[PDB]
């Protein structure tokens, strides 16, 4: 009797259409296991002794002369539930399953980035509840805490009497969210902020912050769906997963045991067949994003859930480096046609940018190799990017900053930004990001030589038109301007200064000047010296005249100005003066040594300048006998200087990150060090899993 | 049997000194890599060379107090004193200690909030050492023997 | 875009030829290590040669349904059918059909009587490719084009 | 005053005495949260109102004539507690602990392998319900699960009788676990275990089956502890973990993030300070072992716990790894250097052992090295192992054999001998075990090729003396008389047979003559093909006049015979014969391929004949001119006989591991393949890293 399974399954299934999206695993917890719900849609026969009413209702899909003499009623219930099943992923019986496909369709705005619309609808009036629960996931996206704190306490206020259990129980797992997220944010203004951001923000009042603290405490959300009607219960046992503190417990060990089978996979080289390892846990993550973004829960803002996507996307992408080149073996390749390779298109990039933090972008980086898959719809990339870099210009800009959304939004700008090294993007949107990124990141969250390096990044796949020279033109402009003030200096977290920024023109632009720098140059004053030394490092990027008059005025009788002198190619060699100069340094800095052993050993600091001293020794550029003298401080020194006296035990392997290529290559022709470093980097390289060191190697397989 | 290097990390203002918190340290990294233009485009030519490589520190704390007066008074620029005492193979407890410190150290945190469910305590303060023109980087070695 | 290698396997007695139970296959690991004597302990001669290299293929299947008859009725031998619809880079749809099958296998189980709490279904059976001195591995593959 | 904080700590640790261990993370509970037991002891603060909560029970225990004012109860109850906190191993403040002794802590018997014992102990009368309880574990890890069952439920007849809570609470979780094995025993006998020996087993009549079902049914544990006296959850409220049939819902989440932040750790290569992420993993390991072992607690016989454990121990390896090729520098160095290295007890062994599978073993070798970290404990280790090999010998010994016992211990006794290359064993322990592993080893689990390489593993480390070398040669004796039957083939997982056995033999002892075999040679007639076979496998262990007896009865007929005979040394050099029969096989081949065209082709058997013909080709072992008529039909063959032709798209990974010395060498020499071998090479280990990738590359290529 189809009539009997139509209205089985939709009194088991109807219910579900008021969330916005329902996970393919929980779907076993609604007919209390009568059937398993594999992650692809497929649906495999469970212990159970029924009608087989799945197999039925398929019969009835693939056949429209079966579902023409249904009844009217029924045939709308089918065709009502045609759509859930296609809307969910459901698609077939497993055996009668072949060929099938995968999709990626999360429809929430507030995952998109896309702030503009989100406050435009925000603005927009609302005709229903789920109207407003939508405007208080985006307001919460949207930093506006106080306001989406509000607006849940309003939803819940309409729904305890609307009798909606769906809506209820998410508003009240999310204002549980937003309380605990404001709570360790406020924690974290009052104890740190004062310390980082150097200003005591307090976006929200005492009189509110105790408001909220005594509002709903001895508030325990475990007894919430225990507290919940009985027919909710019974029929959201997949709501069960959320109403735990701690949400994302069953599916983080589910993660884990995934992760394990294939980390079990990559250790033996083991094929899958079927339905992948990898396949289920991208589904599961998947299906979990769907079902938070389209459900709008607030969870998503959480560590814990950051955690679990971190997770599940380096699990992922790792597995995609392996599977890149993994064991072909001639049988693998033969079951199945080409290869089902993973590639990064626009949902991933929203997932991996968002719920990263940086370092764990730089431990993706360091571990897989993102630059060598492949990207897709680098359209979406580029509105996602644009939207980012046009939110942070706009509001930063203005005065006015919601500080609470500048800490929940400036980690995603800036994994974005960081991760925009592996896309393609247009003139128009390049210049934009690039022009947000030199003014208006801001300078607590982001230091000139992280600014530098980014950009330098961004600028990866696509070359620098003039529009982003520009900018940068303008960027260094204003800096100088700027740097008038005698209390006032530059302060790098990487190590890179602005000398980098006309390296990076002058380098994509060899023929290239600014009159800007040029007539602020020209109206300069022996009185402002630090605005001179300043000028100093960008003399390529002057004017004749600037530089003449530039060198008339400051002689280079320093340290720091005889490295800035070299750097940019003002002295092609090393004068008596400069040699004088720096034997008398290193004699102040030896005398400090003699004076500061009975105090105890201190190189550190200098360390930068003995290694540079020592490498030009090596390179030739130093040729006075003196440079002798001063062999016994082990920071690089002896390394160079007197390699066949160097403790070569103390030889640290991380040194040669740091040398270029010109370095390493005269380094890789010296017969009286080469064994040691070979059989350091040899050892290193079978005993650590770094790729640097398997390039130094081949630079160095002499 | 366990490591006898329990640091106590010292956290003052460098404009005058006065103290900001006192912590335990938990974790902290030395990064030394190269991003400076490309993988090979630092500027220079065939007698120069400049060794333009950079390197950031990061730090962090546990145990994080904060000083009564500090919070009280409520281009600034900080620093930490780190304190733990030698223990050279060759001899053990030494009664000589063992001094590090960031004269230039940034309060900026790659974490924002961490916003955790439980009721579990653990406020990391994710520093990283910051530089200058005058000098490449700012951290100090010295030991009482 | 799914992986398209969705299987059934054939499970059945090598003496007489009775199914024994179907199920869909999960992995097939093919392993080769070099595990005779030490690391390096082979046996060999100027002139001498043998590659003593020994492959294992362990296979995994889940879904097991058995025979009716089987369960009824009741140096043993026992062989492994499975079949997949075949698929090419050019062209995925395949009318041709990949023939795998394993005439000498062990049911050694990895699962010893597992006992997961959970109400989960998993009648997971795990092979292990015996062979004879006669012939190395058992498998056969054959496309029917 | 010192009274008021005595009896309040003692009216909150009075009924904790029970539990001969108590985890001390999960101690928290019992002060309400007041404080933060760590895992090392130290007591740190987290929430007090009043005074003198811990602090003024730590100054008790530091100052004497404080302990002298107290009272003589007071002074008793100050006793006691001392006694509690060194037994669960807590310190009394954080604040005065810092540095502290960290070693293994103490367990049962029942975790230690004497079994003898746990007969012995069960054949005596029991004294009280504890005793009782502590034998229903010992039946159950006796696999006597019947009994177990029985004695289960009589104790919980007595513990209702008698009111004990704790005694009912854990009797009771212990009982529905056997009957979870119970259960889940007879579907596994009824599914399988009749199709991997010949006859299923019925170790438990329907009767029985049907008894254990009715009796109780429809019991989840979940409300077992909801279901008990208010005192029971206010006093016992560390136990609530217990009842809950996802077992480990905590500890995995928590080993899975704390997983996380090690690999963070990893990747970083961050230095830590204060208790790690990894001794704080080892300290909640060793915390729920004890705690589920020193309480008798069934769950640890479940793949729950073995896979938390397994999890946690290899996690802890890899971190031992980890710090042993972990890079130091000059500032991490004066921070700290010379670290002490990762500890490897007795206690760790029998977690291994008892907790892993034989391929998790075989993972944690591929992606670890368990080699290069020390063992300490040999004794208690020996003694383990050498009361698991009797408690299998003895097992086996008797017709009457526990099925449920065999099939629940035979992974821990397989993981146990598997692991136990790196231990030093004792000559008596020594042979004990090899007994045990070649004569009373079955077949339904262990097979012989996979017994003859965990010989091998055992032999690695610990030497063998003449002992093992006779219990060898009467293994092959046995053996030989078993292949009298002309209806059982011999047959191996992993491609070794007794072939093998005698190869170790040989290989150890330079020199070894088997009596026996030379005995049971002369009897044998030619009816008896097989025997004459087997025998001709070990022929290198046996007289003189006996290998002439099977000289003559048999010689080279096919090509197994010949490979045979290579792989023995009876046949130095292929004479004409030999190579008019491999051309005769190859003909052979050819037209089979021809037929079969139509249909595939097959090279799984005959890819070892093939691969290894073409191998013999390449260094010049066969002169003829007509085996390069064979080309393009076998990947390896045409790779080796002509690689000028061959394409290298089909060359294949395990070909470019599973290598020989020689091999290797003469590849290297011929620049054919030197420059598409390496490509692919340095292709590999530059896209994916592997041990025996970059160990070849830097071994023979360059």
């Amino acid at each position: 009797k189809d009539d009997e399974v139509i209205d089985y399954i939709y009194g088991k299934i109807s219910p579900l259409f008021a969330l916005q999206y329902i996970r393919k695993i929980d779907l076993k917890h609604v007919f209390e296991y009568d059937y398993h719900f594999e992650v692809n849609g497929t649906v495999v026969r469970h212990k159970n002794k029924g009608f087989g009413y799945m197999e039925r209702f398929f019969e009835l899909k693939e056949s429209c002369d079966e579902r023409s003499k249904l009844s009217k009623k029924q045939y709308e219930r089918f065709n009502a539930l045609f759509n859930f099943f296609e809307k969910n992923g459901v698609i077939c019986m497993a055996k009668d399953a072949g060929t099938l496909n995968t999709s990626i369709e999360i429809n929430s705005l507030a995952y998109h980035g896309k702030y503009d619309v989100m406050k435009k609808f925000i603005e927009e009036q609302s005709v229903s509840i789920e109207d407003d629960y939508k405007k208080a996931f985006f307001l919460a996206c949207l930093g506006r805490w106080e306001e989406s704190y509000d607006l849940y306490s309003n939803i819940i206020l309409n729904s305890i009497d609307e009798s909606n259990g769906c809506v209820y129980y998410l508003s009240q797992i999310n204002r549980y969210r937003i309380y605990q997220s404001i709570t360790q944010a406020v924690t974290q203004f009052n104890g740190l902020g004062l310390l980082t951001f150097g200003r005591h923000y307090k976006p929200f009042t005492d009189e509110f912050l105790a408001r909220i603290e005594r509002e709903m405490t001895n508030f325990n959300i475990d007894d919430l769906f225990n507290g919940m009607p009985f027919e909710f219960q019974k029929k959201y046992k997949i709501l069960e997963f959320l109403s735990d503190n701690q949400f994302l417990y069953d599916d983080t060990v589910k993660l884990f045991e995934l992760t394990n089978k294939v980390r079990s996979e990559m250790s033996e080289g083991s094929y899958s067949f079927g339905m992948s390892s990898d396949i289920v846990v991208l589904l599961r993550l998947y299906d979990n994003l769907r079902f938070l973004y389209e459900n709008c829960l607030w969870s998503v803002s959480f560590h814990e859930f950051h955690q679990y996507i971190r997770n599940s996307m380096s699990l992922l992408i790792e597995k995609a480096e392996y599977e890149r080149t993994r064991d072909i073996d001639e049988l693998g390749f033969s079951f199945f046609g080409k290869k089902s390779g993973f590639f990064m298109e626009y949902y991933d990039f929203v997932n991996i940018s968002r719920h990263f933090k940086i370092d764990d972008i730089k431990n993706l980086e360091r571990s897989c190799s993102i630059d060598k898959i492949r990207f897709g719809e680098q359209e979406k990339i580029e509105e996602y990017l644009v939207g980012i870099a046009e939110e942070i210009t706009k509001q930063f800009s203005a005065n006015g900053m919601n500080v609470v959304f500048y800490t929940q939004f400036i980690s995603e700008a800036k994994a974005a930004l960081y991760f925009a090294k592996y896309v393609k993007l247009s003139e128009e949107g390049l210049g934009k990001i690039v022009k947000a990124l030199l003014f208006y990141f801001p300078e607590r969250d982001l230091d000139i030589g992280k600014r530098y390096v980014w950009l330098e990044r961004l600028t990866k796949c696509n070359e620098l038109p003039k529009s982003i020279i520009s900018i940068i033109d303008d960027f260094l402009v204003l800096q100088a301007e700027k740097h008038i003030d005698q209390n006032y200096s530059e302060v790098s977290s990487n190590g890179l200064y602005s000398r980098d920024y006309g390296a990076l023109i002058k380098h994509f632009e060899k023929n290239f000047i600014s009159k800007r720098l040029s007539e602020i140059t020209l109206c300069l004053t022996q009185d402002k010296q630090k605005q001179i030394d300043f000028l100093f490092k960008l003399l390529p990027l002057l004017s004749t005249n600037a530089k003449s008059h530039l060198l008339s005025f400051k002689s280079v009788e320093n340290i720091n100005d005889l490295m800035n002198g070299i750097r940019i190619g003002l002295i092609d060699e090393f004068t008596p003066e400069h040699e004088e100069l720096i034997i008398e340094y290193l004699e102040t800095r030896k005398v400090n040594y003699i004076v500061e052993k009975e105090k105890g050993i201190q190189t550190f600091s200098s360390n930068d300048y003995m290694s540079t001293f020592g490498i030009w020794y090596f390179l030739e550029e130093i040729n006075n006998s003196k440079m002798e003298e001063f062999i016994g401080m082990d920071d690089q020194y002896d390394f160079f200087v007197d390699p066949e006296n160097f403790d070569y035990k103390k030889f640290i392997p991380s040194w040669l990150k740091n040398y270029n290529d010109k370095l390493l290559g005269k380094i890789a022709g010296n017969k009286h060090m080469k064994h040691h470093v070979i059989e350091v980097l040899k050892e290193r390289v079978k005993n650590s899993n770094d790729k640097r060191y398997l390039e130094i190697l081949m630079n160095y397989f002499i | 049997t366990v490591i006898q290097d329990t640091a106590d990390v010292y956290f003052k203002r460098k404009s005058d000194g006065k103290l900001v918190f006192t912590a335990e340290a938990q974790t902290a990294s030395f990064s030394q890599a190269i991003s400076e233009e490309k993988l090979r485009g630092g500027i220079g030519n065939k007698p120069l060379y400049i060794l333009k490589s950079e390197k950031e520190i990061n730090l962090t704390v546990k145990n994080a107090f904060f000083d009564l007066e500090w919070l009280a008074m409520t281009s600034e620029r900080y620093e930490v004193e780190y304190r733990t005492i030698a223990y050279n193979p060759d001899t053990e407890e030494v009664y000589s200690d063992i001094y590090i410190q960031f004269p230039n150290v940034s309060p900026s945190g790659e974490f924002e909030m961490s916003l955790e469910n439980g009721n579990a305590l653990a406020p990391e303060i994710k520093f990283e050492a910051l530089a200058d023109t005058d000098t490449d980087e700012m951290a100090v070695v010295i030991e009482a023997s």
